[PDB]
């Protein structure tokens, strides 16, 4: 099997300069091109360029050819995408990518790393439980969450015990405040019955502020 | 002009442009500071080296005193891609004359029926041992592109940027030295320059109409440039 | 492998081959022949010497007159360029090694696509000024290349000349220039003082420049020379010359060298070049649009300070956007100079024509395959997703070969052709449904199908059906063809039926 | 570039539909040699890569559920996907591969129809962890709802709110086509300590009247 990962991804001031790495997994390295392909938030796809491992060579969407360059190290398969001048309409989610054959576009990705450029500092969320309603219908649903709130930046990752519960689980799409800080919810449902029994607890990671937080939600007095 | 016949007297709106102090092509004063004419006319972007002659009827000014002008360049305005229009302007306006004088433009996307007469002037190449150096004009007809193209053999399709006139049966026309210069008509009282003189597929051929820039196509972007 | 083709061979050596209106034009020594495209049967010739030339007898006429030999020297023609022009009315242009580099316009009648007696303008016009010039000087005797194009409504000739340093005042020809036909056809034009680039009369003799190919891309012209590294170098190299494509002067003018490499064994002089599109898979692999101009260049090792082509022989491949590439975006300055040969070594300025240090290197396509040969010509098409060349050697020999970075390949087409080398003046043409290449050896000239030639090979339904798979052979009732080429409704690639 | 112009950008169908997105390009993607067109179809699901569903015009991919098909020559291209299921619900991307740089068609959201079906509502008060903070945020859930047109209205001692909330809405569920939305109050503690009864008012195509739900401080 083909595999495609990213890395370097993260916060990055306009004006700067960051490397992408892209190692791969599965066939001979120096027998195809290496693409890159990126997408902002909610757009549409933007072909970067693209690397021959076997002599360095390069393409480039005419929009990069000056301020983008791409690299390669054959011992280690692995490819790295070189940016410089950043600025704000460059923040965006950076695929890696290549072919089975000539007769097709791109068969494999990778997960893609999120590139912000922005000037805000780092700063890791606060965690405040959404404890579950007294008068929750008994016999019937109630609805808990975690509120994740102001973080910079994207992302942050919502699992409820451990990955264990995913039924019923709506982590919903971060929105920016004001103070153009991060700030989201995430809500799960549940039978009232297992209220006091059954422990709820939000897992949150913010990996940019290195922050892990386990907050456990209940009901209040 | 091939085939052509002197000017009796001096034609107001016929510019001679010179390179490097010869004559190279002809154009049209369309404004006191416009002169129209053809991208094949500028072998060089520096200025200095170009200047308009106005009011003359002999191509080296000989007779030409008391109405000739003398103007230098300050700016090539080129027409849309694949119109090999320039619109010169002039560093100084052209002070308008009895022998200096403007010629109105076409409608903008106008028509002209086929067998509207027109006339085309220049200093150009003839094919006379002594050339005197008169201004010449040839009398062409209009003729529909469909046409025209059945005339040129299939060889080449017009595009409606482009237009033809040629004479019935003889050949004759513009040719080198003539380029950039106009093609004039009138249909009513007035002339307008309906096309502009271009390299064509050989000089003053019987039964072969010549193929000219279409003013009226470009009459717009023109119009923009000149007020 | 011997196959019987479609051929012809020509009173005396063959320079130029031109197709146009399903007839096949020769500029021969001292004769253009007209041929059938069919057949290859001579429909016509034209006599084009040898002719009389003389210090007193003038350019475009005949001294025939005055044979008198009072200092009269009879020369062969030799064919430099042929050109067929449908932009005025059509005629075939053809430049000779005689009478200064004079070109002779031959207008066909209207109905009469192969008649080129009836009309032939000789085309000179005295310079009519105080002028050391001459436009009409078009071809040099060492060696040009003509690139003809249709620009501004003009009809440009781009030049690539020889030059020594046996010239006058009039006739004077240039290394590299652009000059256009005046509409009168008369005569040609140099528009600017930078129509042209010469090697300085100082290094005329000492600095030899051989133009191997010439075409335009991208907006650009192109030439491909031969020449030495340096001023005063021994050793040669390959450059490939670009400008901008505007007849009022040459433009943006830079020579860049170019090393072909098998892996650092460097095969430094072009034999051959061809232009044309990437198949598929190549495309793929090469980093191209199907879109892109492909540079294909057969190169060769020159001996010891020499630029004699020493048996040795690699094909690269040159993306003429990787090319631009180079070209556009100049970075360190100690790889760029100026113009060495044009202005001086101490001159003032060391517009300006400039050249590159180092070299741009390309890797052996064909995996060292001909190393131990000489490869003189080469053409190059698409069949399906594949890329196939057209090579010559000096021997002789015609090969067809798939080309691909993933594995060599054997030629699925090999045979002697003829004793005599392989010219490098090839043609393609690509009759819809199917095509043929023209290819020379001497004084005869073979018309080869692009694709069928494989299966020839196998003289019985069984060999036949034992072909390898890609060549897409078949048995038709008598004979092994591809299925496109069989006009028995039953083609096969399973059954023998009894013999 | 070769441009790509996707059209619609948007649509909403039901269920088993048979959905047409077109694709035109600025100039012709066939390879002549092959008589293969050089464009693809891709489809992309949140947060996931694109994945290949045809390629050359009309060839699709192995493990691709037989109900998509390309078809198209030229400039012109289309993207049938028949009998729509829920897990189509997807963003569709046209994208030629025929010249370098590549270029993606604007792509196509596409959304599945089904039947109304109204929310479940729920409230939350800042946690007293918060309030620690400084500030008090407000919650108000929004449940499992079909259409995403839904209006929430909060209100304090019964006063409307203008631009102190705001909202998110999840992706369409692959398997329920419903959505589930977020909207969240923020107060400084001393205008929130200042106020008795806060409610979050929601008015939906399923809901006979507007539902609300509230508690007291
Ligand atoms: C050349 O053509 C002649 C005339 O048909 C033919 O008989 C002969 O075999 C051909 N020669 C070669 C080498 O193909």
């Amino acid at each position: 099997e083909v595999q495609l990962v990213e890395s370097g991804g993260g916060l990055v001031q306009p004006g700067g300069s960051l490397r992408l790495s892209c190692a791969a997994s599965g066939y001979t390295f120096t027998s195809y091109w290496l693409h890159w392909v990126r997408q902002a938030p909610g757009k549409g796809l933007e072909w970067v360029g693209m690397i021959d491992p076997s002599n360095s060579d390069t393409r480039f969407n005419p929009n990069f050819k000056d301020r983008f360059t791409i690299s390669a190290d054959t011992s280690k398969n692995t490819a790295y995408l070189q940016m410089n001048s950043l600025r704000a309409e460059d923040t965006a989610v950076y695929y890696c990518a290549t072919y089975r054959s000539y007769v097709t576009p791109l068969d494999y990705w990778g997960q893609g790393t999120l590139v912000t450029v922005s000037s805000a500092s780092t700063k890791g969320p606060s965690v405040f439980p959404l404890a579950p309603s007294s008068k929750s219908t008994s016999g019937g649903t109630a609805a808990l969450g975690c509120l994740v709130k102001d973080y910079f930046p994207e992302p942050v990752t919502v699992s409820w015990n451990s990955g264990a519960l995913t039924s019923g689980v709506h982590t919903f799409p971060a929105v920016l405040q004001s103070s153009g800080l991060y700030s989201l919810s995430s809500v799960v449902t549940v039978p009232s019955s297992s209220l006091g029994t059954q422990t709820y607890i939000c897992n949150v990671n913010h990996k940019p502020s290195n922050t892990k937080v386990d907050k456990k939600v209940e009901p209040k007095s | 002009v091939v085939n052509g016949i002197p000017t009796r007297t001096n034609i107001g709106w016929m510019v001679s442009l010179r390179y490097r102090n010869k004559h190279i092509c002809g154009g049209s004063l369309i404004k006191e500071s416009w002169v129209l004419t053809a991208r094949q006319c500028f072998p060089s972007r520096d200025l200095k080296d170009y200047e308009a002659w106005l009011g003359i009827h002999d191509v080296h000014g000989r007779g030409d005193e008391k109405c000739k002008q003398v103007l230098n360049v300050s700016q090539l305005v080129y027409g849309p891609e694949g119109s090999d229009l320039v619109l010169m302007k002039l560093a100084r306006p052209a002070v308008l004359d009895d022998f200096v004088s403007t010629i109105d433009l076409p409608n903008y996307g106008s028509t002209i029926p086929e067998k509207t007469s027109c006339s085309v002037y220049g200093w150009g190449y003839t094919g006379l041992i002594n050339y005197d150096g008169l201004l010449r004009v040839a009398h062409l007809y209009i003729m529909g592109n469909e046409k025209c193209s059945q005339h040129h053999r299939g060889k080449v399709t017009l595009n409606e940027s482009e237009i033809c006139a040629g004479a019935e049966k003889i050949g004759s026309g513009p040719c080198e030295g003539d380029y950039g210069g106009p093609l004039v008509c009138e249909q009513h009282k007035m002339r307008m320059v309906l096309g502009v003189i271009v390299p064509g597929r050989g000089c003053a051929i019987p039964n072969r109409p010549g193929i000219f820039v279409r003013v009226a196509y470009y009459a717009k972007w023109i119009h923009k440039i000149i007020l | 492998m011997k196959y019987q083709l479609p051929n012809f061979t020509a009173e005396t050596p063959i320079q130029n081959v031109i197709l146009h209106e399903h007839h096949i034009f020769l500029g021969a020594t001292n004769y253009i022949y007209v041929l059938n495209e069919e057949d290859l049967q001579k429909v016509a010739e034209y006599k084009t010497g040898p002719v009389l030339e003389h210090p007193d007898c003038f350019p475009c006429q005949d001294c025939s007159s005055k044979a008198n030999l009072s200092g009269g020297v009879w020369k062969d023609n030799i064919n430099m360029a042929l050109v067929v022009d449908t932009y005025y009315d059509d005629q075939l242009i053809s430049c000779g090694s005689v009478n200064r580099g004079t070109c002779q316009r031959h207008v066909f009648p209207h109905n009469h696509t192969a008649d080129i007696q009836s009309e032939v303008h000789c085309i000179f016009s005295p310079q009519i000024e105080e002028p050391s010039q001459c436009p009409d000087c078009v071809v040099s005797a060492l060696g040009a290349k003509v690139l003809s194009s249709v620009k501004d409504r003009f009809i440009n000739f781009f030049v690539g000349n020889t030059i020594n340093s046996s010239y006058f005042p009039d006739h004077p020809l240039h290394s590299i220039s652009v000059r256009r036909l005046k509409e009168t056809k008369d005569g040609f034009m140099f528009l600017t003082d930078q129509s042209y680039i010469d090697v300085l009369p100082e290094f005329r003799d000492s600095y030899p420049i051989k133009y191997v190919h010439a075409f335009e891309s991208n907006n650009f012209i192109y030439f491909l020379t031969v020449q030495r590294e340096t001023l005063d170098a021994q050793t040669f190299h390959t450059r490939i010359i670009r400008f901008c494509s505007i007849n009022s002067g040459l433009h943006s003018y830079m020579e860049m060298p170019l090393e072909c490499i098998l892996t650092k064994e460097v095969f430094n002089i072009l034999q051959a070049a061809y232009v044309s599109k990437p198949g598929a898979q190549l495309a793929r692999q090469i980093g191209a649009s199907l879109n892109d101009d492909i540079l294909f260049g057969v190169f060769a090792q020159s001996k010891p300070d020499s630029a004699e082509p020493m048996d040795r022989s690699a094909m690269c491949a040159f993306p003429i956007k990787y090319v631009n590439d180079f070209f556009n975006k100049i970075v360190n300055k100690n790889n760029v100079r100026c113009l060495q040969h044009f202005y001086g070594p101490n001159h003032e300025h060391c517009e300006y024509r400039t050249e590159f240090t180092t070299a741009l290197q390309r890797v052996d396509l064909f995996m060292g395959q001909f190393s131990e040969v000489l490869l003189t010509s080469i053409s190059t098409f698409i069949k399906g997703d594949l890329t196939i060349a057209n090579l010559g050697t000096s021997e002789g020999r015609f090969m067809q070969v798939v080309v691909s970075r993933s594995g060599p390949s054997t030629p699925h087409v090999n045979f002697l052709l003829d004793s005599h080398p392989v010219s490098p003046e090839v043609i393609v043409e690509h009759t819809l449904n199917n095509g043929y290449t023209l290819v020379i050896t001497g004084k005869k000239i073979t018309k080869i199908p692009l694709n069928g030639l494989g299966c020839r090979h196998f003289q019985s339904c069984s060999q036949c059906l034992s072909a390898p798979p890609f060549v897409q052979c078949g048995w038709c009732h008598d004979k092994c063809v591809r299925s496109e080429e069989c006009l028995s409704g039953t083609w096969t690639q399973q059954i023998c039926l009894p013999a | 570039d070769i441009q790509m112009t996707q059209s619609p950008s948007s649509l909403s169908a039901s269920v088993g539909d048979r959905v047409t997105i077109t694709c035109k390009s600025s100039q012709s993607l066939l390879y002549t040699s092959s008589q293969k067109n050089y464009l693809a179809w891709y489809q992309q699901k949140p947060g996931k890569a694109p994945k290949l569903l045809i390629y050359w015009a009309s060839t699709r991919e192995s493990g691709v559920p037989s109900r998509f098909s390309g078809s198209g020559s030229g400039t012109d291209f289309t993207l049938t996907i028949s009998s729509l299921q829920p897990e189509d619900f997807a963003t569709y991307y046209c994208q030629q591969y025929y010249a370098y740089p590549w270029t993606f068609g604007q792509g196509t959201k596409v959304e599945i129809k089904r039947t109304v079906a109204a929310p479940s509502v729920f409230i939350f008060p800042p946690s007293d962890e918060q309030l620690k903070s400084g500030t008090a945020s407000v919650v108000c859930l929004l449940n499992n709802f079909y259409p995403r047109e839904a209006k929430v209205q909060w209100k304090v001692d019964n006063a409307l709110q203008s631009g102190n909330s705001q909202e998110s809405v999840t992706e369409q569920d692959s398997k329920d086509s419903t959505y589930s939305l977020s909207s969240t109050l923020t107060l400084s503690k001393a205008d929130y300590e200042k106020h008795k009864v806060y409610a979050c008012e929601v008015t939906h195509q399923g809901l006979s009247s507007p539902v609300t739900k509230s508690f007291n401080r």
